């Protein structure tokens, strides 16, 4: 079995197509938003679950079966998943990740300080955010006293918000109280397509 | 209105056993969702009666067993390995009013098989000031660290404020250890007046923390 594409990017209203190749009796499709359990949209293959739109269709025939959304929503943002049924036995594709392709949007750069109390623990974290951006691709760098950092730090990006099409990201870095108290100027330096420059956020003190 | 609701995450040695209820509050499925591995069929049970049919990589440390006087379905796997961590689901099937079959799934219980120590979370306000302001609308939240295994849940406030929260996927950090962030952005207006509480459930260590995220400058 392999599912096909694995990601894909389209417009709103856009037709959009995944195919789930291969001695199958019958395909299932299934929804997984973001972080839901998976929904039954498409069983024996070719029937809408209840109270799915009528924009969805699935289709096939002994080896090659279609999954298709004839007008992309916002809301259909999810990763897909055939599953084949024979034989008492089932197995599922490996997933087909679907985003919404819109205009590009610059990040509002945030950054949070470490708090009092982490302070007060030996610690010292801060937090660079980057908020409701498209596309997905950023480049992010922490720097202390204009001294680029590696690895004291981390980062995760949320999957694809419905509500606007967008991305955020959150970035830690992550030093002792000792040394974070050794140095002044902490900064994030941001690079996205829809900025018009590098963005560096920054704040004193330590 | 067929809702089933599963027992909370676990964190097991390898080799120990583990049972994840599942209670509805059709054959019945057990299906899970592992690192790498993708969904996976684990087997089917008659929710009437108890009959069962199970995939064969699982009939050797896989039984589901069925109460029917409660609605409560089991699934125990003994023998766990590293492959078993992983978010365990069951579900069912039924059809509609008129004829539209539909499926309904549990919550999911996270299984982590781990020999390493159950740590609960350091939990640290992200101050929302100046620097986290975008006009009209600030950002604050709180940082989750140095807790293992997942899963952290964050709700705010009462736990009906969901609109505007974005809850980071779960990172290491250095130590192994792992971290996330919830993030939620407000009216700037609203910081005057709502108290902002992040509440932090890690279900492995029977530890709850609520944090309260005071705005700085």
């Amino acid at each position: 079995m392999t599912q096909s594409p694995s990601s894909l990017s389209a417009s709103v209203g856009d037709r959009v197509t995944i195919t789930c190749s291969a001695s199958v009796t019958y395909m299932y499709w299934y929804q997984q938003k973001p972080g839901k359990a998976p929904k039954l949209l498409i069983y024996d293959t070719s029937n809408l679950a209840s109270g799915v739109p009528s924009r969805f269709s699935g289709s096939g025939s002994g080896t090659d079966y279609t999954f298709t959304i004839s007008s992309l929503q916002p809301e259909d943002i999810a990763t897909y998943y055939c599953q084949q049924w024979s034989s008492h036995i089932f197995t599922f594709g490996q997933g087909t990740k679907v985003e919404i392709k819109r205009t590009v949007a610059a990040p509002s750069v945030f950054i949070f300080p470490p708090s009092d109390e982490q302070l007060k623990s030996g610690t010292a974290s801060v937090v660079c955010l980057l908020n409701n951006f498209y596309p997905r691709e950023a480049k992010v760098q922490w720097k202390v006293d204009n001294a680029l950092q590696s690895g004291n730090s981390q980062e995760s990006v949320t999957e694809q918000d419905s509500k606007d099409s967008t991305y955020s990201l959150s970035s830690t870095l992550t030093l002792s109280k000792a040394d974070y108290e050794k140095h002044k100027v902490y900064a994030c330096e941001v690079t996205h397509q829809g900025l018009s420059s590098p963005v560096t956020k920054s704040f004193n003190r330590g | 209105q067929v809702q089933l609701v599963q027992s909370g995450a676990e964190v097991k040695k390898p080799g120990a056993s583990v049972k994840v209820s599942c209670k509805a509050s059709h054959w019945m499925h057990w299906v899970r969702q592992a690192p790498g591995q993708g969904l996976e069929w684990i087997g089917e049970f008659n929710p009437s009666n108890g009959r069962t049919n199970y995939n064969e990589k699982f009939k050797s440390k896989a039984t589901m067993t069925v109460d029917t006087s409660t609605n409560t379905a089991y699934m125990e796997l003994s023998s766990l390995r590293s492959e078993d961590t992983a978010v365990y689901y069951c579900a069912s099937r039924d059809y509609d009013y008129d004829g539209r079959y539909f499926d309904y799934w549990g919550q999911g219980t996270l299984v982590t098989v781990s020999s390493a120590s159950t740590k609960g979370p350091s939990v640290f306000p992200l101050a929302p000031s100046s620097k986290s302001t975008s006009g009209g609308t600030a950002a604050l939240g709180c940082l989750v660290k140095d807790y293992f295994p997942e899963p952290v849940t964050v709700s705010w406030n009462s736990g009906a404020l969901t609109s505007g929260v974005h809850t980071f996927p779960a990172v290491l950090q250095s130590s192994g250890l792992y971290s996330l962030s919830s993030v939620v952005t407000v009216p700037s207006s609203s910081l005057g007046t709502q108290t902002y509480i992040c509440n932090v459930n890690h279900k492995p260590s029977n530890t709850k923390v609520d944090k309260k995220v005071e705005p700085k400058s």
